């Protein structure tokens, strides 16, 4: 039995009046008959006199005043578990693909509290990805947040698919993709490419397109986070992909502007920091399991002081930068080793050997970048015999970082390789310490581990 | 404390009989008129976006449904309206005529013809507000749309169903590029729609005259909302054009729609929102300004054969459909960090930056490479053009850096000298006259000439005459090859050898 | 203050009472409605954010001396906008509009001592021609003025008090 | 290194007879847990009080934190012994007042902070002081004589792009 009635409709903001003893709480879900379809409304504010103010999760057109409203007493609930894998869903957990109903076993509310102080894991642990560049220069911690700063054409989506595959296969976890403000064409392309690469079954996709009202784009991240939290409770390790945190911030700004709250500096919502913390704090390592996040970041004006980047960076544990310049050399993955950083790269976290190897590699590459200016301006003759050695070693290092991905086999025509942390550490330590110096530089390109590099040199 | 529609006679009516609901919900009365926005008392059954009929065969759109009154915007002249006029809520959402008959006609955003050429033959009506096809319905864009400009078609491919933002400062040629892209589709299967928002009527009349002069008007639908028309008409106008374009897309045909000055639509919507007292956001735009442009642009898409088959009830089976949108955004002072420009940049699939400095310089097309980009890229491009354009891309990339060395290039490596005199000649070649679109055969021919080093000995001052002479020569002596290239756009050794023969034979002349 | 918001309700009520020739009953009902508003528990009830209809139906319960068909309609109309506190001002504006309609004006007279009947008669006769309305004088003689008389009608004031002359003379300084 | 310079100080006071307090405002729960583990590792935890307001907790809570810590230190200060208190991200407090303030429709000043933002820190910081023996005797009601209490404070502020000229810094 419907108990409320609509009293105001102003764009996406819908006001509903309930009997004084039945006013729904905040964040609850309502539904109404918008012609021939059910329209879900999310409660935002409880006004005096039983009037509630809600944001419509859909097209608001065609709503009449006085329509009956059914008060679902639980918050927005979405299906979770193994059944979601390989399926495309909207913010409401309805299937967007034509592949029929989801065989749900549970439905979970999207709004839940963060793990308590006593539930957090009692250790810091690295999440070995199997990619040489990432595992060496920007190691992932379990439960850490990772930002992607690369542009377009730099192989971002192939890196995402490779990470999904490696976590699903080499580990025993699952992945979730949250399309916050996705472009529909790009979402279709991503779905088809994941189908071709045969990684679709391993990952669950929830899409909020740009054409949706602001509420859907704002809440769509929470649905993916809830499914990831479901996967974590089973004891696995989970990867959560957020396609643009910046669009999450903008959707929150739009919602707050619609509600008519007072704006904040540079026009953002006054609740910017808390809205960011609510999402980010649920991505942590619990005793049962951990959720790890890779989030694409956008800088509104290349201004790193803007409140959105300033808030985002406070939660990021590592930064991965993709550059088209390295892709011009044919090196893949096109990860910049000089700008990519991780605050796990510390002797007390990764150990002294890893720290020393990474610092050595970075210093060698910086020195090479310095000497390239000398080589260009004055020529190789100026270079001493010690600087020629560092130039050759830097070229060999810069080509060793290449790696063939299992999902990129259609491009290179070579089988993918998985490299453990110790293997790449030992290989780079060897290259720096002067063993393997006699090999041709092309023996390191796209080879894999060093034990495969020596084999490649034997026939190269 | 202030009054909220508490006026003496309504209160007296409520005094007499409180249950005034006994009167039909279908009607109401105007209680306020100001700046084109009216407040209506009654209309208990009104709904968002509903058309409300006014005296004089005018209409208003119900946008604010408040607890005591309905706020509506007049879609026409409003100065003669007065409070106490009766209004009746027609139970219809805003709809416009659609069909093939609209082609060649000039209509306002309501679908009323304004060209003076009589009524419109039309295949029914479609709702102005609509929902874009879902993710599963879309299909990847891999088909070319030829603008007829060497620079655009070479470095910035446009695919059928792509959204390509034309952006630049005032008086940089955005309108010229849009209308020339309209002209080039005259002999292709693509049908064009030109939507004028906030333009002055003389400019639109001149544009229509130029369209009819080159013969493209018969393939174009013109939707006009002049600067003197009600803000609601200007704001709704792009959506009507999209609805007209969606007619072809769903039936399995290709359409190209151009929105002129989306910034003017945003200004009109801001005016409407502020007159309705909705909370302002950054730069006084309403909160959902991004939603406004996003839901409009997402309609431009390519749909798979199964969506077309389902929609047409199986009458069309093997055809996909597409709608290509070319929105126009005007940056005030080269600022792409403004609000509406940032939103439109984030929405679209690519950008064509027109620069005022280059326009002042000799390069009339003024397209700026290195900042313009198409995320669809080579998939939108024909095989021969895709093969050839990489040379241009890399040549300009190299030329950009050497421009600093141009001041004192007398003392340089001869390799650098060659790169510089090649970039300069390519940049000189890319310029093109207005209203003169080049077929794919001619663009491919001149690109082949530039890339294969045949311009190495030609002087920078004479590039244009060389191009014109080559085009006339190939049009005179080798028409079949141009026909085959225009028909297929294929590339192979049998074609490269023929082109080599063409260029060697031409180089003996002129 | 509720002065500005009370005006439409007072005007509507007065026009309705005129069309039904029941002004006196309306004035009594308005006075009663204004008295219940001043009740201490009713004041807290009115301050609370109850729903308009429940607050209205609770207000009608405390009134059994109202003409329900019209008084209940009035109260429900004011309740729907939360204007119930304006009733003491609606009453005053209703009285003012009634006095304007009956072309009758109250006048206050202040003097150092009680006036004779003949002086009162001349004052009333002069004021009736000044205003072109009937007048009703009241005398509120004052301890501070030592001579003269003050005549106040509406807000127009005529001063002949010696206190006024003393202050007006010192002003020439 | 701002947090590190501070926790090091707390560790140094392990044997100096000075009590320590660590107030975490708006910090990630994992970082707070890690800092607590490090404090316990070196044995300073038995001498410190840790007040926690995680990044996800309500803005209201993130204000009585840096004041509750001041009161806990004031206990030792008034008793006549020495304490050290290190508020973390006093900036993350100021962002929280702005939210409670803008939610209350209070007119913002420079940037978007309300004019009261100076009073907020001034009244929190001014409690850190060294008091003469007479005040200690008056407060203790004669129980403690001749000892001066103290409360040292190390507020932490975070600057964008090293801009020391911003409003809050
Ligand atoms: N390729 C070209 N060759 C020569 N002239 C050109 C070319 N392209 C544009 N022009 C000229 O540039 C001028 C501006 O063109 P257009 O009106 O299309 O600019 P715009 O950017 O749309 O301007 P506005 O913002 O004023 O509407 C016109 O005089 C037009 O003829
Ligand atoms: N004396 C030191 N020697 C070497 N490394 C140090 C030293 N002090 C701090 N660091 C390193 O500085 C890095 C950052 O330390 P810390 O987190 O305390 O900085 P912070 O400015 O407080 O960070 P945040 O701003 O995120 O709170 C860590 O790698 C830490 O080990
Ligand atoms: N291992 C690899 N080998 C060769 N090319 C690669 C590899 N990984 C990525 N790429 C390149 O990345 C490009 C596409 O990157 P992608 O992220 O899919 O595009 P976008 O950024 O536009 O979504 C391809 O052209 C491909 O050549
Ligand atoms: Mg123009």
């Amino acid at each position: 039995m419907a108990t409320g009635k609509i009293v105001q409709v102003i764009g996406a903001v819908v006001d509903v009046e309930f009997p004084q003893d039945a006013v729904p709480r905040v964040y609850d879900a309502l539904e109404v008959q918008n012609g021939n379809e059910r329209l879900v409304l999310e409660v935002q504010q409880q006004l005096g006199g039983g009037i509630v103010r809600t944001i419509a999760m859909g097209s608001s057109d065609g709503l009449r005043r006085g329509l009956d409203v059914k008060d679902l007493e639980h918050p927005i609930e979405v299906p979770v578990g193994k059944a979601t894998l390989g399926r495309i869903m909207n913010v409401l957990g309805e299937p967007v693909d034509m592949k029929g109903e989801i065989g749900e076993e549970e439905r979970w509310a999207i709004h839940r509290a963060a793990p308590s102080y006593e539930e957090l894991s009692n250790s810091q642990e690295l999440l070995e990805t199997g990619i040489k560049v990432i595992d060496l220069m920007a190691p992932f911690a379990k439960g850490g947040k990772v930002g992607l700063f690369g542009g377009a054409g730099v192989g971002k989506t192939v890196n995402m698919m490779e990470l999904i595959r490696n976590i699903a296969i080499e580990h025993s976890g699952y992945s979730v993709f949250a399309g916050v403000g996705e472009r529909t064409r790009e979402g279709n392309d991503f779905y088809h490419e994941m189908t071709d690469s045969n990684v679709i079954d391993k990952v669950s996709l929830v899409y909020g397109q740009m054409n949706e009202p602001p509420g859907n784009r704002l809440r769509v991240a929470l649905t993916g986070l809830t499914m990831a939290e479901k996967f974590r409770d089973e004891g696995r390790d989970v990867l959560l992909f957020v396609d643009n945190i910046y669009r999450y911030t903008l959707a929150g700004t739009e919602v707050s502007a619609l509600l008519g709250r007072m704006p904040s500096a540079v026009g953002y919502q006054p609740t910017l920091a808390e809205e960011m913390g609510v999402l980010q704090e649920r991505i942590t390592s619990t005793k049962t399991g951990s959720i790890t996040s890779v989030q694409a970041v956008y800088v509104p004006a290349d201004d790193l002081t803007d409140p959105s980047p300033a808030t985002t960076f406070a939660h990021l544990d590592a930064t991965v930068v993709l550059s088209r310049q390295i892709a011009s050399l044919g090196i893949y993955p096109a990860v910049d080793p000089l700008d990519s950083t991780s605050r796990q790269l510390d002797p007390l976290v990764v150990g002294q050997e890893h720290y020393d190897t990474a610092r050595g590699v970075q210093s060698i590459l910086q020195r090479y970048q310095e000497l390239k200016d000398i080589i260009a301006i004055l020529g190789m003759d100026e270079l001493s015999e010690e600087d020629k050695l560092v130039v050759a070693r830097a070229r060999k290092i810069q080509r060793f970082l290449s790696q063939p991905f299992f999902v990129a086999e259609v491009f290179t025509g070579s089988p993918g390789k998985y490299v453990s942390l110790k293997d790449t550490i030992r290989g780079f330590k060897g290259i720096m310490e002067g063993e393997y110096d006699h090999l041709p530089e092309q023996a390191f390109y796209m080879v894999g581990s060093i034990e495969e590099a020596v084999e490649k040199a034997k026939k190269l | 404390q202030l009054n909220s529609t508490e006026i003496s006679e309504l209160i007296k009516q409520r005094i007499a009989q409180f249950n005034v609901v006994s009167e039909a919900h279908n009607e109401g009365t105007i209680v306020s008129v100001s700046d084109g926005v009216i407040r209506i008392h009654g209309l208990a059954d009104a709904m968002q976006g509903e058309m409300i009929s006014l005296p004089g065969n005018r209409y208003a759109i119900a946008l604010n449904l408040e607890r005591d009154s309905v706020g509506a915007v007049v879609m026409g002249p409003y100065a003669d309206l007065a409070e106490g006029m009766k209004v009746k809520a027609t139970g219809r959402i805003l709809e416009v005529p659609v069909g093939r008959g609209l082609l060649g006609r000039v209509v306002n955003t309501l679908g009323a013809p304004i060209d003076g050429k009589g009524p419109l033959d039309h295949d029914g009506f479609s709702a102005v507000e609509a929902i874009a096809p879902g993710v599963i319905e879309r299909q990847s864009v891999d088909q070319p749309v030829q603008t007829g400009y060497k620079a655009v078609d070479s470095m910035i491919p446009i695919g059928r169903g792509q959204r390509e933002l034309i952006i630049g400062d005032r008086q940089t040629g955005k309108t010229a590029l849009a209308i020339d892209a309209i002209i080039n589709q005259r002999d292709s299967g693509i049908k064009a729609i030109y939507v004028a928002i906030g333009q002055k009527a003389s400019t639109i009349s001149n544009v229509v005259r130029k369209l009819e002069e080159h013969g493209a008007l018969a393939n174009t639908i013109v939707v006009v909302a002049t600067a003197s028309e009600s803000a609601a008409l200007q704001y709704l106008a792009p959506y009507a054009g999209a609805a007209m374009g969606e007619y072809f897309r769903d039936r399995g045909e290709d359409a190209l729609i151009i929105y002129d000055d989306l910034s003017k639509q945003a200004v009109a919507y801001r005016q409407i929102s502020l007159l309705l007292r909705r909370p302002p956001g950054r730069e006084a735009f309403p909160g959902d300004v991004f939603y406004l442009h996003s839901r409009l642009l997402e309609r431009a898409a390519r749909v798979n054969a199964e969506y077309v088959e389902a929609f047409t009830k199986g009458e069309v089976k093997g055809k996909t459909g597409s709608l290509t949108a070319l929105p126009i955004i005007e940056t005030q002072a080269g600022d792409v960090s403004a609000f509406v420009p940032t939103n439109v940049i984030s929405i679209t699939d690519g950008q064509i930056f027109l620069e005022t400095n280059l326009f002042n310089a000799g390069i009339r097309p003024a397209v700026n490479p290195g900042i313009s980009v198409s995320r669809v890229g080579g998939a939108a491009q024909t095989k021969i053009m895709k093969k050839l354009s990489g040379g241009i891309r890399t040549a300009l990339a190299q030329y950009r850096e050497l421009a600093a060395f141009s001041q004192f290039a007398s003392d340089l490596d001869d390799a650098t000298r060659k790169q510089l005199d090649h970039g300069q000649k390519v940049t000189e070649l890319l310029k093109q006259k207005q209203y003169a679109p080049m077929s794919v055969a001619q663009q491919s021919l001149v690109l082949f000439a530039a890339e294969r080093g045949y311009l190495a000995d030609v002087e920078l001052s004479k590039i244009g005459s060389f191009e014109a002479a080559l085009l006339a020569y190939v049009d005179r002596d080798h028409a079949p090859l141009m026909q085959e290239i225009n028909q297929t756009g294929g590339y192979n050794d049998e074609i490269e050898g023929k082109l080599k023969g063409i260029l060697d034979s031409f180089k003996a002349t002129q | 203050e509720f002065i500005t918001v009370a005006r439409p309700y007072a005007k509507a009520a007065f026009d309705f009472a005129v069309e039904h020739q029941s002004v006196e009953r309306w004035q009594d009902m308005l006075a009663f409605a204004a008295e219940v508003t001043k009740n201490e528990q009713m004041a807290e009830l009115l301050s609370g954010a109850l729903a308009p209809e429940t607050l209205a139906e609770s207000f009608i319960a405390v009134a059994g001396e109202q003409l329900d068909e019209n008084g209940q309609n009035l109260i429900r109309v004011m309740a729907e906008n939360g204007r119930l506190n304006a009733l003491p001002d609606v009453l005053e504006q209703f009285i003012h509009l009634r006095a304007v309609s009956e072309a009758t004006a109250e006048v206050d007279v202040i003097s150092a001592a009680a006036l004779s009947e003949q002086q009162l008669a001349k004052i009333s006769a002069a004021m009736e021609k000044r205003l072109s309305r009937k007048v009703k004088l009241n005398a509120k003689i004052d301890k501070s003025v030592m001579a003269g008389v003050i005549i106040r009608a509406g807000d127009m004031v005529i001063d002949g008090s010696v206190r006024g002359r003393l202050e007006r003379l010192a002003d020439v300084l | 290194g701002k947090t590190a310079l501070a926790i090091d100080a707390i560790i140094n006071q392990r044997d100096s007879g000075i009590k320590a307090i660590y107030v975490a405002i708006g910090q990630k729960a994992s970082t707070i847990s890690n800092v607590v583990r490090k404090l316990e590792e070196h044995g300073a935890l038995a001498n410190t009080i840790v007040v926690v307001a995680t990044a996800s907790e309500s803005a209201a809570l993130q204000y009585l934190a840096p004041y509750a810590g001041a009161a806990m230190g004031e206990y030792f200060r008034d008793r006549g012994e020495d304490a050290l208190i290190i508020y973390d991200d006093l900036s993350k407090q100021a962002v929280a007042y702005r939210q409670i303030s803008l939610l209350l429709r209070r007119p913002p000043g420079r940037e978007a902070f309300p004019g009261d933002v100076f009073y907020l820190h001034s009244r929190l910081l001014e409690r850190a002081a060294r008091v003469n023996a007479e005040y200690v005797e008056a407060f203790t009601k004669g129980e403690v004589k001749g000892k001066t209490g103290s409360l040292t404070a190390l507020p932490i502020i975070e600057t964008q792009a090293g801009d020391v000229s911003a409003f809050v810094p």
